[PDB]
């Protein structure tokens, strides 16, 4: 027995986000939703398609009839970005089925260019044989970036570790990458470049061996 | 310590009023119970402080009486109360009982239909001879089985059984037994029961000449 | 179910020992008393004895003093009587029964009114010199003579056997109308002997063949004798 | 009414972990636990129920052979063994308090989620963070920090001159390269005027490898 | 008035409660007069033997009920197994309530057979209490007062102590709570109305059970309450005869509402679980039926 979920919605601030909860006869299932903020644990929003557990508010309710169930979330605040489950209980395989899960996105919020800083190799780490080169990305929102580095405009992929996005104290975002070259590598060429793009705009910095 | 019941035997039909009477020796206050017994069977208690009706009895049963004079008293006499009756003294430790009031069936006078049977020829092989008298079906109890050889009264040589009333024609029946050595039976011709009843006008005899 | 199992039926040679047991059932044994009674054949009430459940006081009567002993286990709720020096007048149906826990105590009907409420099925014991033996059945053979109108009698002796019982039975159970078969009679020689009659209709004399089955479980004995209409 | 899981674990594949989970606020007994377990960045997946009062456990098709659930009523805790552990089982481990009150729910949901319990599991062995200076260079505010290169496992502690330094401080989350290691990295920004009069010292603590590294932070000489 | 209630299942019987409270109160006077005075305890297996056969006989006229009783037993399995016959749930109701009526006719038909041993047991314990005397009428002592509580209620009282009867109260709310409300879930998706139909049933049944055993915990705390303050009253003192009589007459009575109340709420207890485990049953079967079914 499967639960489809839309990977995605997105609303503004005070409009009314509808996530569904798709299953063949959902209908004659009992489906309860989960609301799991990033980096938190689930909290029951809905439970018995329609009902509120104690403690939650009047703009959360639920339906469910045919193969849809659905989730309403009247005047949408921002707090209310978090993914959301939907569940059932299947007795023909005695599972417990979760779906997919749907993130909320809230509108409205301002967009921030990153900003970034790019470190060449410490001297230190020259004379221990190495090089890595430091790309500091942060105070961004949406919150979602690529980052892609140059040597001598010939793009570098080989070497590269990326982070995903964290979200910073003040609801921002924040990342880095790495480039791990040799330090024969490092001094062959004339400048290397770290591209954050992050809606439709890169932001570069450039950093040569070269340089004090 | 010594009870005495009054009558021993009593005839009695189905819907009648009967009343038991228990005498004591010595006043027992009220610790007397009653007791019936089916034959064959084992007795049940029936009234306990002389006039406290055991659970599940018959409304039917009622007891009264204190210090010396007791009755048992059956309202309506059912087909299941004709059983002989007992009263019991727990006044003492030592428990005493009556010699019990046998409650039978009446019913019209039913005169016995006599057989006498000769022995065997294989008895008469094992040196005694047994004659039987049989009385079947016969109402009153009270019937008197004579046996005469050769019109010579016999007395201490014969056994009477009676049966049990009959559930179904509520008659009783006999086997009178007259057993003589081969010997004593080979002196004699003429071997004959006569049998008195009142359903009976004149004694009947039943007879037969050996060989 | 409230009842009292007692031990199965018992023969004895005079001056022996009996023990009868009594088991308990659906009552706390040890809140009661047992009281032992018996009946003589033929005869009325008998009381012998009586024991406490609760404290194992007993008390006999006079006539058994000293001959009778009655115990009791409140392990498995039983009673048990036991006789010995056992004379030929011993031979009873040996019963027991329900009764408070106290009798002896003074002013125990205060406490406790009720008579023996309770009996067991109760225990043939038969005192007797006589040793075991099968009944030999003779015929009682009905002839031309002796028939009372239309109706004919016939039966079997079932004489000179030890111990009782026996049982009779016409033509292997399918003959019941009509039958007496009477209460034995013990003997000079210490021996039963009874008879089993039927009375049937003449018209079937020379027609349909009539058997008693005796059967004596005792001495393992079943005799099935043919009784057969005496031509003369 | 609250569930309190134990603490993240770094373990090696073929290792085993037993994890609790302690239940206050109600009787333990009277309600059932289910575990779910999340990948990063993915769903909540059912791994299966335990009956607090009797220890019968129903466990989910993919995870039957290698999850035992137990407990002990004494001290109000549910335990869930993973055993044979293998890379693909790094995920959060959560417990969950069905709703149903008693034995034999008709229906199966959960209201109470415990925090989780990280379970990482790597093959790496224990290494302390090699540490270097990201020295200032070039508006009035200058960017310097330290590289925290090559750690295992998680977490590092990055302070600033012994912990007095905590404004304009940004540690960033791990990187975990292809390696199996770590690497991190503390930027502090500071005035530029400072530059000349105010050193600058990380300290970089690594508990599991008992290492404990300090490195000044000047301006790049020429 | 009478209870019917379900220790297991199969397991149907009746309390005509005041019978109950009758019968348990002369019996704390009949041991009371024998323990007033130490030369009559020795007579205390012979009231017990005596208490059992006037309850031995009590069950016997209950026995006259069994084939009625098990009547109902029968109707009351087609009612809590609507899956196994599959129709029309108002037969079904109507043939329960007709069962019912019918067992509770033959308890009524047996009123004077009840009432007799009820009254052979108050003429019993009022005939020994009529004759409890003292040495010094001004001075009569309460150590069977004290006797009787420490061997004969301060067993209870302890043992009623030890379970947490309110707490049995909240367990029963949630189960009740949690029943209504997938109840009524259940029902907006229908599937056999018989299995919708049996469930609202056996609920209403249940919440019926739990408010008697609401009202009985209410009276075992009070009463638990009041005889614990009344016996220090009526202890280690001494009293004229009328002032100890009335006072043996009001704590037989506190104790036998106690025993009453703590007899028929463990009953209840029984009952509403008994109930509940068909109830269970009938979800599980629904929400196979519901799940199981076209779109």
């Amino acid at each position: 027995y499967e639960l489809t979920q839309p990977p995605s919605v997105s609303v503004a601030p005070g409009k009314t986000a509808k996530i569904t909860c798709g299953g063949n006869n959902i209908g004659s299932y009992s489906v309860h939703w989960y609301q799991q903020k990033p980096g938190q644990a689930p909290v029951l929003v809905i439970y018995y398609d329609s009902d509120r557990p104690s403690g939650i508010p009047e703009r959360f309710s639920g339906s469910n009839s045919g193969n849809t169930a659905t989730l309403t979330i009247s005047r949408v605040e921002v707090g209310d970005e978090a993914d959301y489950f939907c569940q059932v209980w299947d007795t023909n395989t005695d599972h417990v089925v979760f779906g997919g899960g749907t993130k909320l996105t809230v509108l409205g919020q301002p967009k921030a260019a990153p900003s970034v800083t790019l470190f060449p190799p410490s001297s230190e780490e020259l004379q221990a044989n190495k090089a890595t080169l430091v790309c500091l990305i942060s105070d961004f929102y949406p919150g979602a970036v690529t980052v892609a580095w140059k040597a001598d405009s010939s793009p570098v992929k080989a070497g590269v570790e990326t982070t995903t996005p964290s979200k910073q104290s003040n609801n921002k975002y924040a990342a880095s990458s790495y480039l791990s070259l040799t330090p024969e590598q490092w001094k062959s060429h004339r400048s290397y470049s770290c591209q954050v793009t992050h809606e439709g705009s890169t932001v570069e910095k450039t950093v040569a061996p070269t340089e004090c | 310590i010594r009870m005495t019941q009054s009558p021993s035997t009593l005839s009695a039909s189905v819907g009648d009023r009967v009343t038991i009477t228990c005498r004591a020796s010595q006043s027992i206050n009220t610790w007397l119970a009653w007791y019936q017994q089916k034959p064959g069977k084992a007795p049940n208690l029936l009234i306990s402080k002389a006039s406290s009706l055991e659970s599940g009895v018959p409304s039917r049963f009622s007891g009264s009486g204190s210090g010396t004079e007791f009755t048992l008293t059956i309202s309506s006499l059912q087909p299941d109360d004709f059983a002989t009756y007992f009263c019991q003294q727990y006044n003492s430790y030592l428990y005493t009982f009556g010699q019990g009031t046998k409650v039978e069936i009446r019913r019209t006078v039913a005169a016995p239909s006599v057989f006498i049977f000769p022995p065997s020829d294989e008895q008469l092989k094992s040196g005694t001879a047994s004659v039987v008298c049989l009385l079947n079906n016969f109402y009153p109890r009270e019937a008197k089985v004579q046996w005469k050889v050769d019109n010579a009264l016999q007395s201490g040589n014969s056994q009477e059984s009676v049966t049990e009333q009959d559930s179904k024609d509520s008659t009783y029946s006999l086997s009178s037994t007259l057993t003589l050595s081969k010997a004593d039976y080979e002196k004699h011709k003429v071997y004959a029961c006569e049998v008195t009843h009142q359903g009976l006008s004149s004694p009947v005899t039943k007879s037969f000449n050996r060989g | 179910q409230v009842q009292l199992v007692q031990s199965g039926a018992e023969v004895k040679k005079p001056g022996a020992s009996v023990r009868v047991s009594c088991k308990a059932s659906g009552y706390t044994f040890t809140s009661y008393g047992i009281s032992w009674v018996r009946q003589a054949p033929g005869q009325g009430l008998e009381w012998m004895g009586w024991i406490s459940g609760y404290d194992g006081n007993t008390n006999y009567a006079q006539k058994l003093q000293g001959r009778v002993t009655m115990t009791t286990d409140t392990s498995t709720s039983t009673a048990y009587m036991e006789l010995r020096s056992l004379r030929s007048d011993d031979t009873a149906v040996y019963y027991c029964a329900r009764d408070g826990p106290q009798v002896g105590d003074f002013d125990w009907q205060v406490y406790y009114y009720y008579g023996m409420d309770v009996w067991g099925q109760g225990t043939t014991v038969t005192v007797s010199s006589a040793s075991t033996k099968g009944p030999s059945v003779f015929p009682l053979a009905p002839s031309s003579k002796s028939t009372s109108g239309g109706t004919a009698a016939l039966g079997c002796l079932v004489k000179d056997y030890f111990p009782e019982p026996v049982t009779v039975s016409w033509n292997s159970g399918a003959l019941t109308s009509g039958v007496h078969t009477f209460p034995a009679v013990l003997q000079s020689s210490g021996l039963y002997s009874l008879s089993s009659v039927v009375t049937v209709p003449s018209s079937s004399l020379g027609t349909q063949t009539y058997i008693c089955n005796v059967n004596h479980k005792p001495s393992n004995t079943k005799v099935d004798k043919k009784v057969e209409p005496k031509s003369c | 009414v609250q569930l309190v899981q134990s603490g993240a674990e770094v373990k090696k594949p073929g290792a085993s972990v037993k994890v609790s989970c302690k239940a206050s606020g109600y009787t333990f007994t009277d309600y059932y636990i289910h575990w779910v377990r999340q990948a990063p960045g993915q769903g909540l997946e059912w791994m299966g129920w335990i009956n607090p009062n009797s220890g019968g456990t129903n466990y989910a098709q993919k995870f039957q052979g290698w999850v035992t659930m137990t407990r002990d009523t004494s001290i109000s805790t549910t335990y869930m063994e993973l055993s044979r552990l293998r890379s693909d089982d790094m995920a959060v481990y959560y417990c969950a308090r069905d709703l149903w009150f008693g034995e034999s729910p008709p229906y199966y949901g959960v209201d109470v989620w415990g925090q989780g319990t990280t379970v990482t599991v790597s093959s790496a062995s224990t290494k302390g963070p090699s540490v270097f200076p990201l020295a200032p260079s070039s508006g009035g505010t200058a960017a310097l920090g330290c590289l925290v290169k090559d750690y295992f496992p998680e977490p590092v502690t990055v302070s600033w001159n012994s912990g007095a330094l905590t404004s304009g401080v940004h540690t960033f989350p791990a990187v975990l390269q292809s390696s199996g290691l770590y690497s991190l990295s503390s930027v502090v920004t500071v005035p530029s005027s400072s530059l000349g009069t105010q050193t600058y010292i990380c300290n970089v603590n690594h508990k599991p490898s008992n290492t404990k590294v300090d490195k000044k932070v000047e301006p790049k000489s020429c | 008035s009478i209870d019917i209630l379900q220790e297991k299942e199969g397991h149907l019987d009746f309390v005509i409660i005041p019978h109950y409270t009758f019968l348990d109160y002369y019996k704390h006077l009949s041991y009371n007069s024998i323990y007033h005075k130490s030369s009559t305890y020795g007579k205390y297996i012979a009231v017990d033997a005596f208490i059992k056969k006037i309850n031995e006989a009590y069950d016997k006229v209950k026995s006259k009920c069994n084939d009625i009783k098990n009547d109902l037993i029968a109707t009351i399995k087609k009612l809590e197994h609507p899956y196994d016959m599959n129709r029309t749930f108002k037969k079904m109701m109507d043939e329960y309530n007709t069962k019912k009526k019918k067992l509770i006719k033959c308890i009524k038909n047996h009123e004077n057979d009840f009432n007799k041993i009820c009254m052979d047991m108050k003429n019993y314990g009022t005939n020994l209490f009529e004759q409890l005397s003292c040495y010094n009428n001004n001075f009569c002592n309460t150590n069977g007062i004290r006797y009787h509580y420490d061997e004969y209620i301060h067993k209870l009282i302890l043992s009623v102590k030890s379970k947490n009867l309110n707490k049995d109260l909240s367990d029963m709310t949630n189960i009740l709570q949690q029943s209504e409300l997938l109840l009524t879930n259940l029902n907006k998706k229908m599937g056999s109305y018989i299995y919708i139909d049996t469930i609202k049933f056996i609920h209403k049944e249940m919440k019926h059970i739990f408010n008697r055993i609401e009202y009985h915990t209410k009276i075992i705390n009070d009463k638990t309450k009041i005889i614990q303050d009344k016996i220090k009253l009526n202890i280690w003192r001494t009293f004229q005869k009328d002032e100890l009589l009335k006072r043996i007459l009001d704590m037989s009575n506190e104790y036998s509402l106690f025993i009453t109340s703590d007899h028929l709420r463990q009953m209840l207890y029984n009952t509403f679980y008994s109930k509940e485990k068909h109830l269970n049953n009938i979800f599980h079967h629904l929400i196979y039926v519901l799940q199981m079914k076209f779109n």
